[PDB]
């Protein structure tokens, strides 16, 4: 299938340049244009430019004239975007997407979250969320992982490597003194825990970490 | 640049009803080849956008028959008949006729459903958090509708405002409910100076608060 693997999260200093990449598979890379799209948190989508890998022809949104440089590599079927003179205004998710014929963005990568900041990367601490010793649950019990103290965004959480997805609720992060936290909770039948294993998988791409934690009663 | 204006900004809809999303371009967007490169995308929470409709009215592969696009000139419409729970997210129109390509300002489809009361859980800090010098007490309110809710914290009977932060999920894909965490974070020292910790949730579904409480025995 058509897929794009994008770098994921990047942290860069104000005034620095950062490069991000989009490795394409599932089609003849030189047949289709690669486009980049910017999305600022809670905002809409903004088209940046495209490159044709076969000739290295590029076209830009004039707003990104001196901000973005699109390049590509045939042999490794990878598209690149460099962003220069970074400001907090460049903190956004950047998608690559190919364009087809008749239609454009049939397939989009997952997006790279870029944060522009002077602060350094911090992997999250992860704590279990489990009922007090005297808590009396009815037919379900809710358990979780509190993910605290990380920087930059994002963190994602899966339960049993992705196999528990029913009744998962992962709330939005909150920011406090430069660090983010969020909780991810799952609801299972009371008869299934603690007797069966419930594990949270906490991914923090800026620190290249997955934290796997078995959740147990206090 | 071609301005792509969408209305409404937000679109509340009951399951099974029809939603109509309008897109007005600032100029015509017929390309020199006679085609109109007008697309509709749906972006679900935390996902890439996905293509729905192309060249105005053409359904992309796999898109259900209940999504249809129409229009011409400067006026385009996406219709979704028989809305389903997983149709929620932000819909964007897009023109790929004039460089720079531009997207619409976005319409958040939201599901209306019957009211639902929260299930409340309170979670004492883990002893694993204590050497951080912090202690988080988490109040979790699960599966309620509508989104607006009040949470009050008490510590040994006295109400508290500082150190409380709140986070929400997006509307559920399946039951169309919301959930939210209210987290009281203290220093380990404050945490250990006190005994009972209560969160009380008040929601339009009942005049009675749902009160959850523990004591560090």
């Amino acid at each position: 299938a058509v897929q794009f693997l994008e770098s994921g999260a990047e942290l860069a200093k104000p005034g620095a340049s950062v490069k991000m990449s989009c490795k394409a598979s599932g089609y003849t890379f030189t047949t289709y244009w690669m486009h980049w799209v910017k999305q600022r948190p809670g905002q809409g989508l903004e088209w940046i430019g495209f490159i044709s890998p076969n000739t290295d022809y590029t076209e830009y949104n004039q707003k990104f004239r001196d901000k973005a440089t699109l390049t590509a590599d045939k042999s490794s079927t990878t598209a690149y975007m460099q962003l220069s003179s970074l400001t907090s205004e460049d903190s956004a998710v950047y998608y690559c997407a190919r364009s087809f014929i008749g239609y454009n963005f049939d397939f989009w990568g997952q997006g790279t979250t870029l944060t522009v900041s002077s602060a350094t990367t911090t992997a999250p601490s992860v704590y279990p969320l489990v009922p007090g010793c005297s808590d009396t649950s009815g037919s379900s019990v809710t358990l979780g992982c509190l993910v605290k103290g990380y920087f930059p965004e994002p963190v994602t959480v899966k339960w049993n490597y992705g196999a528990l997805s029913s009744g998962v609720r992962t709330v939005s992060s909150v920011l406090q003194s430069g660090f983010y936290s969020l909780s991810s909770l799952v609801t299972v039948p009371s008869s299934t825990w603690p007797s069966q294993t419930v594990i949270c998988n906490v991914a923090h791409p800026a620190s290249k970490t997955e934290l796997i934690k078995r959740i147990e009663p206090r | 640049e071609v301005l792509m204006t969408q209305t409404p900004l937000s679109l509340p809809v009951n399951l099974g009803d029809q939603a109509s999303i309008s897109c007005r371009s600032s100029q015509t967007i017929v390309y020199s080849n006679g085609n109109t490169y007008l697309e509709w995308y749906l972006q679900k929470p935390g996902q890439s956008p996905k293509l729905l409709i192309y060249k105005v009215s053409n359904r992309f592969s796999g898109v259900p028959d209940r999504f249809s696009g129409s229009g011409s000139g400067t006026d385009f419409t996406l219709k979704i008949s028989r809305v389903e729970a997983d149709d929620l997210g932000v819909y964007y129109c897009f023109q790929g006729s004039h460089v720079p390509f531009t997207f619409g300002s976005g319409t958040k489809l939201e599901i209306k459903r019957a009211d639902a009361a929260p299930t409340v859980s309170i979670f004492p800090p883990s002893s694993e958090q204590l050497t951080s010098g912090g202690a988080s007490v988490v109040c979790f309110l699960n599966n309620f509708y509508p989104k607006d809710i009040n949470v009050k914290w008490k510590i040994d009977g006295s109400e508290r405002q500082n150190g409380v932060l709140n986070g929400w999920t997006d509307q559920d894909s399946k039951d169309s409910t919301y959930s939210m965490s209210s987290t009281l974070t203290l220093t380990k020292d404050e945490y250990e100076r006190h005994n009972s910790y209560t969160c009380e949730a008040t929601h339009k579904t009942s005049t009675s608060p749902i009160v959850k409480s523990f004591n560090r025995n």
